[PDB]
RNA sequence: AUGAUUAAUAGGGACGGUCGGGGGCAUCAGUAUUCAAUUGUCAGAGGUGAAAUUCUUGGAUUUAUUGAAGACUAACUACUGCGAAAGCAUUUGCCAAGGACGUUUUCAUUAAUCAAGAACGAAAGUUAGGGGAUCGAAGAUGAUCAGAUACCGUCGUAGUCUUAACCAUAAACUAUGCCGACUAGGGAUCGGGUGGUGUUUUUUUAAUGACCCACUCGGCACCUUACGAGAAAUCAAAGUCUUUGGGUUCUGGGGGGAGUAUGGUCGCAAGGCUGAAUAAAGGAAUUGAC
């Protein structure tokens, strides 16, 4: 519950809570005791309210989860260093063969330009808010690189 | 059968002189000279009031 | 059922010899018990 | 102290021929061609005696020589888990048990023997009852209680009076 | 001597409570069975003018002021040693 | 509030099916 | 050219032979892992409790002669050693450093404790390069049958290594401040020293070296102890004749498991366009009904 209830910024702010958050909206209610079970758990136990947003907001479901994920591997690690793994070039180069269909230094290139132009290539993606993604978001899509 | 003994954590409670700073200032010097005559003469005054 | 926590005084030879050759051992205390009542009656 | 009931059964039953060499401190088994007549007889002497070798009683290494399907199993703590100092002092403790009383109860519900020899195993039996009590000594290693595992050993050992 | 030795630093890393205790218990049922009003009555004699065995002790009333001898285990070990202050002062 | 309704907005501009992308989910493949 | 006394079983320095898995820089060896070359053979190989992804007739696995990459020093390894601690196990060389021992050598109180302040600091982690053999968080995927073997396999990013910089937390334990004195017996071990008309060796003697015995310093420790302390476990220190003074630094004013409220302090969201749709024999039936 913790992680859903996190807030950007916050240890617990996670994968799951940037997801969740921006389908919805999670508020805290009351604290249960393990006592208050029998045989009692190992664990604490919470009630959470959440209220799923109408309209839901237009952002693909996969392409928001494919840039939540590169960057929250190492939350805590800048996000150009989450973009540095080799894998992520090989997954995204192909992506990017997929947008010319319907140049591995060019999608280097392009990435270095998008981190640098947003700001956001120095900062930690467990101290980013739905905004600096949504803005991630974008300029990926403006230099034809897209995410899922 | 087994019961191990309880590891005694070191004490991540704030200390005794540490909980006068938890506060936006520092609490131990905001006094008074005379505690004596402080708890005789408000207990007059919250009678009056 | 119990399982011994003890050195078994058989040797692995031994048990496997004994397993080379519904029990005796139930046999005799099914007599020793008539005997008892037998003696007792 | 044990040689007077060693080379009995060797140079009688197995139609062997003995001898231990002091100067080397050997053993000396030797097939006789117009005594010896089993082609295995040679080598399961030298299967028992080895038995003897690794730390175990006499009278349990003669099941070797009666049978031909008791195989040695041998490995290290190591290669279970790098325990150190402590740690491995603890674990061979737990593998015995109190008196030692953990290591008859393997021994009787798997129909094995066990030395412990600091840090080396070795196991004898059936390959099928070996290995289960690989299983179980191991188990312990990897910081299972005995207690518990003694559970498991009732619940094996069932299986095996069944079957 | 190098085992006899070897067997005892070991041993003597070892001090848990609950193994230490079970070694004491054993070895007090050994004690008795194997191995005068005089001797008691000087140990009583002791005990009677120390005062040693009540919850006027350092640790007895240490425990008993702040609401901790409430837990069972060291109610035991207090109640242990009234018994055997009591025990001195029987006659 | 106001600059993410810009953001979200201009996606519709540039929106495009997932069905040939390869999810991240592939990243730990190597 | 010219005023005072010791040289503390206090301290600093010097000198002599040693001692050490102490440190840094080079250098050597070592199997093993992975990969590659050549080489003989032909079906599987691998892995689990049981299997499949997986590699394999372009030859897997296995055999043998080599080579290359990067770690790392097994067995010896011990109730042993060195370092302030964290830590430290191949060969040889260089650099400086160090404890103890011996000294009829030297300075003469130069010392103990330590707020402020400074150096180092397990593993993990951050920045920028190199390297990347093995392992391997994250991650995907084979299999999802069976409870002792119930979390297994294949691939594997960051990381594991190194260079130059950041963080400063551990059951960083002896759950036990530092310095000084005193208070029982015994023999094991390490380093040094002393002594013997002791053994072995030097296989010419010898002298050394290795052992034996006795003593003496310093160190890790260990047995017995109605010596004292403790409730006890236990402790040669957690001891210093009933109640308390050798010197000094730091910490605490009450434990453990649950809850309640808050005139207190400091923090903590989203949302404004979008909306579904016969109760019942009107039955079951290889089992029924008349
Ligand atoms: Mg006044
Ligand atoms: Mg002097
Ligand atoms: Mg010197
Ligand atoms: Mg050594
Ligand atoms: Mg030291
Ligand atoms: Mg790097
Ligand atoms: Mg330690
Ligand atoms: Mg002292």
């Amino acid at each position: 519950a913790l992680r859903l209830l996190a807030r950007p910024g916050d240890s617990l702010y996670c994968r799951l809570s940037a997801n969740v958050q921006m389908w919805a909206n999670v508020t805290h209610i009351m604290k249960v005791g393990k006592n208050n079970f029998r045989p009692p758990p190992q664990v604490e136990s919470s009630v959470v309210r959440l209220e799923i947003k109408n309209p839901r907001p237009q952002v693909d479901y996969n392409e928001w989860d494919g840039l939540l994920r590169i960057v929250f591997v190492r939350k805590n690690r800048t996000i150009s260093a989450g973009f540095k793994s080799t894998t992520v070039m090989d997954i995204l180069e192909k992506n990017y063969k997929t947008f010319l269909a319907m140049m591995h230094d060019v999608v280097k290139e392009k990435i270095d330009t998008v981190l640098k132009e947003t700001d956001l290539g120095d900062k930690r993606a467990g101290k980013c808010d739905q905004n600096d993604f949504l803005r991630l978001l974008y300029a990926f899509h403006q230099v034809g690189i897209h995410f899922s | 059968e087994q019961s191990n003994k309880q590891h005694r954590k070191a004490k991540e409670k704030n200390t005794a002189k540490k909980k006068l700073h938890t506060q936006g200032h520092n609490a131990k010097a905001f006094a008074v000279a005379a505690p004596g005559k402080m708890a005789r003469t408000m207990q007059r005054s919250s009678d009056v009031n | 059922f119990e399982l011994s926590d003890v050195k078994s005084s058989k040797s692995l030879a031994e048990i496997y010899e004994d397993d080379y050759t519904l029990s005796e051992e139930l046999q005799k205390a099914h007599s020793e018990i008539s005997e008892l009542y037998a003696n007792l009656v | 102290n044990s040689w007077t009931k060693i080379y009995p059964p060797l140079v009688e039953h197995l139609k062997l021929q003995v001898r231990m060499n002091l100067k080397t401190k050997s053993v000396e088994l030797r097939t006789n061609p117009k005594f010896t007549t089993d082609p295995g007889a040679l080598q399961k002497g030298a299967d028992f005696i080895k038995a003897f070798t690794l730390g175990f009683d006499l009278d349990d290494s003669i099941a070797l020589l009666r049978l031909d399907d008791l195989y040695i199993e041998t490995f290290e703590v190591k290669d279970v888990k790098t325990l150190t100092g402590d740690h491995l002092s603890r674990a061979i403790g737990r593998i015995a048990g109190k008196d030692g009383k953990t290591k008859f109860a393997i021994e009787n519900a798997t129909r094995t023997r066990i030395v412990l020899a600091d840090s080396k195993i070795h196991i004898l039996g059936g390959f099928t009852h070996i290995r289960m009590a690989r299983e179980s000594v191991v188990s312990l290693i990897l910081g299972s209680p005995p207690g518990k595992v003694y559970g498991n050993l009732r619940t094996v050992a069932s299986r095996l009076k069944e079957r | 001597m190098f085992r006899e030795e070897r067997k005892a630093r070991r041993l003597k890393k070892i001090k848990s409570k609950t193994y230490r205790k079970i070694k004491k218990k054993e070895l007090m049922k050994n004690r008795e069975l194997a191995a005068d009003n005089e001797d008691h009555d000087i140990a009583r004699a002791k005990e009677r003018m120390t005062l040693k065995h009540k919850t006027n002790s350092k640790w007895a009333k240490d425990m008993i002021k702040h609401g901790m001898t409430n837990d069972a285990e060291t109610r035991e070990e207090m109640e242990e040693m009234l018994r055997q202050g009591e025990r001195l002062k029987a006659k | 509030r106001e600059e993410r309704k810009t953001i979200i907005g201009k996606l519709q501009d540039y929106k495009i099916d997932t069905s040939l992308l390869t999810s991240s989910k592939r990243l730990g493949e190597g």
